[PDB]
């Protein structure tokens, strides 16, 4: 015999207290009321398609049960239907991101939100600091995440600079205390500090969300045909 | 044709000491968005 | 030239018995060796590298003029 | 000491990148105006009768009113103008995405697609464009032959 999901509650394990918690407090579920997940939840949890349709038992959270939404609305949805009830729902959709599910919105501001273009380089950075980083260790979870950020202000002094120079970045270590990290450029080119962002400056941010090698992000930068990835991708750890 | 013709102008500034400060700084803002908004416009266009 | 034989006298392993040689249109021949004690596979902890360094007579038959002591430590290379 | 540690002293140099502008103006406080002009003007315009201009905008042998200014007061562009008057001769185009597989995001030739940068650019262009900006020897093929 084996046993998976007796184990996860252990204290060897590395799963979170608050997790251990609700996996204990959601009751199972006999095996003759076994396949009602494909519906409901069946004593705390469901199933759920993969980004391959594949389903998964998951444990029914706010998030996951929207995940649950978003598959019988979305990805069950094809292509080209896709983009347009996006560019309808937005608002909603995001108001949930941000309230309901673990990757939220980026484009948000003390609970304000907007899409990446509303958003100046100064709300950019002291969002992804908001995220990909930890107040409480002070450090990153990652790297490959502080590299991305380094990366972002290396072409925002490129940006508006007037000639060349030398980065006030030399090394991303610099931002390992980010909140001064950030002055030190925003105190340099103030502008950004108001404007907003020029789009040559959203498309690489994009091609680094993309970026085989690192660690996604945990949030959703915006919403296109590929929104099933940036959505249920890497999704795991976090608990 | 000899339909000649002369226009002449006048600085900006010279026109807001017509009013009131609450109406000029409530009319700075809704300008500084418009800026932003076509900052955007401006680009995204340009780009594609 | 002779701003090569001046980088050489810049040298601090490049001694000789007498600087006051006359080292253009001369051909010079280093017969070295090295002795090393590692701390990595790469990371030197000692070098030495010594040898003599001999001259080119218009018969080409070597001599001794000076020797090399170049002493080192967390290298990594010989120089 | 191998260049290992001396990599890190070849500093990070930043090119400058294009962030052109509308050109607004810029507005200051309540006080510069109010003071510049007399405090009598408070009240005394009916505004509806008072014309302003809002906007503005050209075409001409040195392009937008953007650029025409700089070879106006400047006699030359900066980069910013540059490249604006590199966008609309066909010079240059825009791509993300990926090209060599590799994802460029920036600005580009038209003809080859060879990715570029806009500091690469006035060095580039800065020359074939003012042969072919500005008055001129007449180009028939913008005249049908
Ligand atoms: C958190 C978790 C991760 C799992 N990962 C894998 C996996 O990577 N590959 C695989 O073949 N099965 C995987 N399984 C399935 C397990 O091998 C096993 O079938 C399952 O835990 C049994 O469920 P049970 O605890 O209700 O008996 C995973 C199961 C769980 C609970």
């Amino acid at each position: 015999f084996l046993f998976g999901s007796r184990v996860m509650i252990a204290k060897e394990v590395k799963t979170s207290p608050d997790a251990k918690k609700c996996i204990a407090a959601c009751t199972g579920v006999p095996d003759d009321k076994w396949e009602q997940t494909y519906k409901k939840p069946t004593g705390g949890i469901v199933t759920v398609r993969s980004e391959m349709g594949e389903p998964i038992h998951k444990i029914a959270t706010r998030g996951v049960m929207l995940w649950k939404e978003f598959d019988e609305t979305i990805f069950n949805l094809p292509k080209n239907k896709l983009v347009p009830t996006l560019e309808a729902k937005r608002d909603y959709i995001i108001s949930r991101l941000n309230a309901d599910f673990q990757k939220p919105w980026f484009a948000t501001v003390n609970g304000q939100a907007r899409d990446l273009a509303t958003m100046t380089y100064e709300e950019v950075a002291k969002r992804l600091v908001e995220l990909m980083f930890i107040r409480s260790t002070n450090s990153w979870f990652d790297v490959t995440w502080r590299t991305f950020t380094g990366d972002f202000l290396r072409r925002v002094e490129e940006r508006f600079t007037k000639s060349k120079t030398l980065s006030l970045i030399q090394s991303y270590s610099l931002l390992d205390k980010p909140d001064e990290a950030i002055e030190k450029v925003f105190n340099a080119y103030p502008a950004a500090r108001e404007q907003f962002l020029n789009a040559q400056d959203i498309d690489h941010f994009l091609s680094m969300c993309q970026n085989p090698m690192q660690k996604p992000v945990p949030f959703v930068p915006v919403l296109d045909r590929r929104f099933e990835i940036f959505f249920k991708k890497d999704s795991l750890w976090q608990s | 044709g000899q339909k000649g013709g002369q226009a002449i102008v006048v600085h900006p500034d010279y026109l807001y000491g017509a009013i009131t400060e609450d109406r000029y700084n409530e009319y700075v803002a809704k300008v500084s968005a418009r800026e932003k908004s076509a900052y955007k416009f401006f680009h995204n266009g340009m780009i594609y | 030239t002779s701003k090569d034989i001046a980088v050489l006298r810049s040298k601090e392993w490049f001694q000789l018995d007498d600087e006051d040689f006359d080292l253009l249109n001369k051909t010079l021949t280093f017969e070295t060796e090295t002795e090393v004690t590692f701390k990595n596979a790469n990371i030197f902890s000692s070098v030495k590298c010594f040898g003599p360094i001999k001259v080119e007579l218009p018969t080409k038959e070597t001599v001794e003029i000076g020797i090399v002591d170049y002493e080192a430590g967390a290298s990594h290379g010989n120089p | 000491n191998g260049n290992s540690a001396d990599a890190a002293y070849a500093q990070v140099e930043i090119q400058p990148r294009a962030n052109i502008q509308l050109d607004f103006p810029e507005l200051k406080p309540y006080k510069q105006v109010k003071q510049i002009a007399p405090a009598e003007l408070e009240g005394l315009l009916d505004l509806e009768r008072v014309i302003v201009v809002t906007g503005f905008a050209e075409v001409g042998p040195w392009g937008s009113a953007r650029t025409r200014w700089e070879m106006e007061a400047f006699g030359e562009f900066s980069l910013e103008g540059c490249v604006e008057m590199a966008w609309i001769m066909g010079f240059i185009s825009y791509h993300n995405g990926n090209l060599k597989g590799r994802p460029y995001t920036g600005w580009v030739d038209s003809k080859t697609k060879e990715p570029v940068d806009d500091k690469d650019v006035k060095a580039k262009y800065e020359t074939s464009i003012l042969e072919h900006s500005g008055i001129r020897l007449i180009e028939p093929e913008l005249f049908n032959g």
